[PDB]
């Protein structure tokens, strides 16, 4: 759990982050869906839980630089990204 | 001048109590919000 | 029920499915709460 | 108060602080 | 064993309106707050 890893459950592909969730499924159902109907809580099949499944972090590199006429220094930014994820 | 002064500060008073009341007042910038949502879940929906 | 033969108040309805499209609407448990016939 | 994956939305560079 | 029961009443079928009866979860996939 919390790790960025490929996730099975019943043939189910994927990868992302495998989190416990406050969810309350229906006996019956076994995987949910989001807005955007996508894979979003799954419930393992040995053990009955409500876990979240959100992907690994992404995002954009923007590089911040003087001309090269004047400096090679640069600095990087991580759009979208808590800097505690790099 | 008093009345002049007067007229403005109740006109102001009821530009509030219009806004706040009708909600159909501001449907331009409602409409650039809900377009912009609209069109990202449309081009996510495509996806299935 | 054997008294003969004797059966008690009783009564059942038989309906058929068709195809169609339903407009379904789950809660936040996640429980279906409505839905609209889209060929009423 | 009267107004309320691969997709990313950028903030704006003016903050409504500096609007106002 | 079978027996055959004739103490039957004849009566043509009856009818009556079935309302929003009927529905039922199409599949296992779990959804909350959507429409679908
Ligand atoms: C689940 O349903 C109950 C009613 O039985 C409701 O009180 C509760 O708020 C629902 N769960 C959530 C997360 O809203």
């Amino acid at each position: 759990k919390n790790k960025c890893v490929n996730f099975n459950f019943n043939g189910l592909k994927g990868t992302g982050v495998l989190t416990e969730s406050n969810k309350k499924f229906l006996p019956f159902q076994q995987f949910g869906r989001d807005i955007a109907d996508t894979t979003d809580a799954v419930r393992d099949p040995q053990t009955l839980e409500i876990l979240d499944i959100t992907p690994c972090s992404f995002g954009g590199v923007s590089v911040i630089t003087p001309g090269t006429n004047t400096s090679n220094q640069v600095a990087v930014l991580y759009q979208g990204v808590n800097c505690t994820e790099v | 001048q008093k009345l002049i002064a007067n007229q403005f500060n109740s006109a102001i008073g009821k530009i509030q109590d219009s806004l706040s009341s009708t909600p159909s007042a501001l449907g331009k910038l409602q409409d650039v919000v809900n377009h912009n949502a609209q069109a990202l879940n449309t081009l996510v929906k495509q996806l299935s | 029920h054997r008294s003969g033969w004797t059966a008690g108040a009783a009564a059942y309805y038989v309906g058929y499915l068709q195809p169609r499209t339903f407009l379904l609407k789950y809660n936040e448990n996640g429980t279906i709460t409505d839905a609209v016939d889209c060929a009423l | 108060n009267k107004v309320t994956k691969g997709l990313t939305v950028l903030p704006p560079l003016l903050t409504d602080e500096m609007i106002a | 064993q079978c027996v055959n029961l004739t103490t039957r009443t004849q009566l043509p079928p009856a009818y009556t309106n079935s309302f929003t009866r009927g529905v039922y979860y199409p599949d296992k996939v779990f959804r909350s707050s959507v429409l679908h």
